[PDB]
């Protein structure tokens, strides 16, 4: 049935300052 | 709750309209994740110290004397953030005390007597505790309490802060004493108003408040300063006649709530926006209305206070006395005849059954105060709970630093006279087995270390010196795989071979096992491919002559001891294979305890020292259960040391510059917190 | 799922509220550039 993960877009990081959070999503920006 | 706003203290509707002003052009620079200010307004500044205590206010800038009057309990503030005063290029932390006076009014210091006299507030340093404190001694008993005979030297005076109902004298020249910049005689443009008016004959002030208030040349050639040695001086030439020098205003904050990262975090980016001239439309140290608002016009930038330093270490010792003897009125008198006892230092309960063995057999004079690392009982003779102790040469660098004098030192040959004669010092040696035949000096990469702790000579710096030639990395934890050096942080490989357990692992004291010279000879027996020691080390620990288990198998013959040019030589001769020459142990105390200190020991090493035979049934001074408590094994006696009592004198110069190319990779908070002291 | 809360709060406990007519236009400047990066917060926040 189920043995592999097609998605990996969830990994993420932020800066180092913490004030801005960029996602693999689009469009990777709140702003 | 959005549990980011720092909110702040305002003393008045001024400082709450640059308050206002200060948060709105902060609101701009900065993301709505990150910091904001908000303004609580009281009317005093203890009213402030006392919200920061009962967390209604976070953050408020005062002098150092107000800090002494602020980290007491039950406020227990904290200084986080001082401010420099110079230009970019040279940071000055300290500032100089002035006392301005009109010219040509006819009087110099001893002549002060009965004049008025413009005080910049009670308690605040260039304005109350260095002009009270010059002229202290000369006053008529009582001095209890000190106002009200400062309230009779002088005929009439203005002191903001000071209670008008019990003294009138105090708010004689000022209607009513008020802590704000309402009143128009508070701060340091109040009280060179105060002599401006011509209602005070005497103000005092700081060196830079006439450069501030007056522009035109012919102003600043009226007023005068008067000197310590009673001649007036022109104010320009400020740098020759300064009363004393104080640290910096401060930023306080709690203890323990702080927030500190925040605070710095705000006033960062601040400082790069706001401070020194870059926007034209606000500005951070000026206001039209007030000045001296929320900072001072001097100030040019901020700097960081180190995590260790707290208040009392932050004032230094001789102005925390000075303000401790002041405000209790003792005026000192010092006979040098008697000596109080001293109060000696020790660690971690191996060290206190010792220390108090010899409290008992001295018949008074030594006294045991301990602390639980050697980093905190440095700066325990700092503050003064302590006095002396004896440390190797790597931490008498550091104590060195903090502003700590070696008086005696530790001999270790035996001579005929080996009090009056200096010894050179010892060797650093790094021992490695016959069953690793293989190893080099060349490549010791990915083997395993042993070190006797972070920061001493013949563990660490000696060693670290010659490997950061080799590998430029200050990091020393990828070069070894594992190893064993107590003191270092837990994070490391370095303290995931040490040997103690539980929560005492690499605790750098004598709880770790693996703690010392001896300790790091365990780590190269059970575990280790290398060990850094002393020279002597393998002598006395094998042949039979350690009673323990471990020890007792051990024979000379099979180790041995490498050279620096990859040459495998045998431990009986150590003068072909030594890494650097290492100084010896020394005591270090403070400046005034110098005499009685060494007085004490020659005194007391005389009883206790090397003649005494017969140890078990008896005390010791040096003689210890093989782990060098107090003091090294085979210490024979300790040197006298004249025409040399400096860091810099006693340790030599090849030793000082291998420390300071370590200087940058070095991870002791407390050589920080000495080194901020430094402009 | 904490941002989302926390916008959702954030909002709604603006339209509890004061709801005051006049403003000032920089209040006016802070006051636009704070609700619309609220609203970002939960655009995003679904999303995610
Ligand atoms: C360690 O001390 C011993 C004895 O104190 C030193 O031996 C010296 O040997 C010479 C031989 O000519 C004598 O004249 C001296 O009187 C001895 N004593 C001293 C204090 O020099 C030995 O040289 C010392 N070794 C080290 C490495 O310090
Ligand atoms: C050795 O110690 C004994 C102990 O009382 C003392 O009498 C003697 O003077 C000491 N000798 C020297 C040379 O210091
Ligand atoms: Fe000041
Ligand atoms: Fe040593």
């Amino acid at each position: 049935s189920t043995n592999t993960t097609d998605n990996i877009d969830y990994f993420d990081i932020s800066d180092e300052s913490n004030y801005y959070l960029i996602s693999q999503l689009r469009p990777h920006f709140s702003n | 709750v959005p549990d980011k706003t720092v909110r702040w203290c305002a003393v008045s509707e001024h400082e709450a309209t640059k308050c206002q002003s200060f948060r709105d052009h902060m609101k701009s620079v900065i993301p709505s994740d990150g910091p904001s200010v908000a303004c609580v307004k009281k009317a005093s500044y203890l009213d402030c110290i006392r919200a920061i205590a009962a967390n209604e206010a976070d953050a408020v800038t005062l002098d150092a004397g107000l800090v002494y009057d602020a980290y007491l309990a039950p406020n227990n503030l904290k200084p986080v953030v001082a401010e420099f005063y110079g230009s970019k290029e040279d940071p000055q932390t300290f500032y100089y005390a002035v006392a301005v006076v009109k010219k040509d009014s006819g009087f110099q210091m001893n002549q002060l007597r009965g004049k008025k006299s413009c005080h910049t507030g009670l308690g605040r340093s260039a304005g109350w505790n260095i002009p009270i404190g010059l002229l202290y001694c000369d006053l008529p008993e009582p001095r209890k309490p000190l106002e009200k005979a400062v309230a009779n030297f002088f005929s009439g005076s203005c002191a903001p802060c000071a209670d008008g109902t019990d003294f009138p004298q105090l708010c004689q020249l000022c209607p009513g004493c008020g802590c704000s910049t309402l009143n128009q005689y508070f701060g340091y443009s109040g009280a060179f108003k105060c002599l401006k008016d011509g209602a005070g004959d005497v103000a005092f002030v700081k060196h830079s408040t006439i450069f501030e208030n007056l522009a035109n040349k012919a102003d600043r050639d009226q007023y005068e300063l008067l000197c310590l040695d009673n001649t007036r001086k022109p104010v320009d030439e400020y740098k020759d006649c300064h009363l004393a020098q104080v640290p910096s205003h401060t930023v306080v904050a709690r203890s323990m709530g702080g927030k500190e990262d925040l605070i710095w975090e705000l006033l960062n980016q601040a400082q790069e926006h706001f401070g020194k001239d870059k926007s034209k439309e606000f500005q951070l140290f000026s206001s039209p209305h007030g000045k001296d608002l929320l900072f001072k016009d001097s100030a040019h930038g901020f700097l960081k206070v180190p995590p260790r330093m707290d208040a009392k270490m932050y004032l230094g010792y001789e102005y925390v006395t000075a303000i401790r003897n002041l405000r209790e009125g003792t005026c000192p008198e010092a006979p040098t005849d008697e000596c109080k006892p001293v109060k000696w230092c020790a660690l971690s309960h191996h060290e206190r059954l010792k220390c108090d063995e010899w409290s008992v057999n001295s018949v008074g004079k030594i006294e045991c105060v301990s602390a639980e690392t050697t980093e905190d009982c440095i700066a325990k003779i700092m503050n003064g709970e302590a006095d002396a102790m004896s440390l190797d040469g790597g931490f008498v660098y550091i104590a060195g630093k903090c502003g700590l004098v070696p008086v005696l030192a530790e001999n270790y040959n035996k001579s005929d006279n080996c009090e009056d004669t200096p010894e050179a010092g010892y060797f650093a040696v790094a021992v490695v087995k016959k069953s690793a035949s293989d190893l080099t000096w060349d490549n010791l990469k990915g083997k395993k270390s042993c070190h006797t702790a972070v920061g001493r000579t013949a563990g660490w710096n000696i060693p670290m010196g010659l490997l950061y030639n080799k590998i430029n990395h200050c990091r020393f934890d990828e070069f070894f795989s594992e190893g064993c050096a107590p003191g270092s942080k837990k994070d490391s490989s370095l303290c995931k071979l040490c040997m103690g357990s539980g929560l005492n692992l690499c605790e750098p004291n004598n709880k770790e096992g693996y703690y010392g010279y001896t300790g790091a000879f365990r780590c190269l027996v059970e575990k280790g491919d290398v060990a850094f020691v002393k020279h002597q080390t393998v002598p006395q620990n094998t042949g039979g002559k350690n009673p323990d288990p471990w020890a007792k198998n051990l024979n000379e013959k099979d180790y041995e001891l490498l050279c620096l040019d990859g040459t495998r030589k045998p431990v009986e001769e150590y003068a072909n294979c030594h890494l650097a020459r290492a100084p010896n142990h020394a005591v270090v105390t403070r400046k005034d305890k110098e005499a009685c200190v060494h007085k004490i020991l020659r005194q007391q090493q005389h009883l206790f020292g090397s003649n005494v035979t017969d140890c078990s049934g008896n005390f010791c001074l040096f003689r210890s259960e093989t782990k060098d408590l107090l003091f090294r094994d085979d210490t024979v006696c300790l040197a006298k040391l004249h025409d040399r009592n400096t860091y810099e004198k006693y340790l030599g110069e090849e030793y000082v510059k291998a420390v300071g190319n370590l200087r940058k990779c070095s991870t002791s908070s407390l050589l920080e917190a000495c080194t901020f002291r430094r402009p | 799922l904490q941002k989302v809360k926390h916008s959702i709060d954030q909002v709604t406990a603006l339209s509890d509220g004061v709801k005051p007519k006049q403003v000032t236009k920089n209040r006016l400047k802070e006051y636009y550039f704070n609700i619309g990066n609220y609203y970002s917060i939960f655009k995003f926040g679904k999303d995610s």
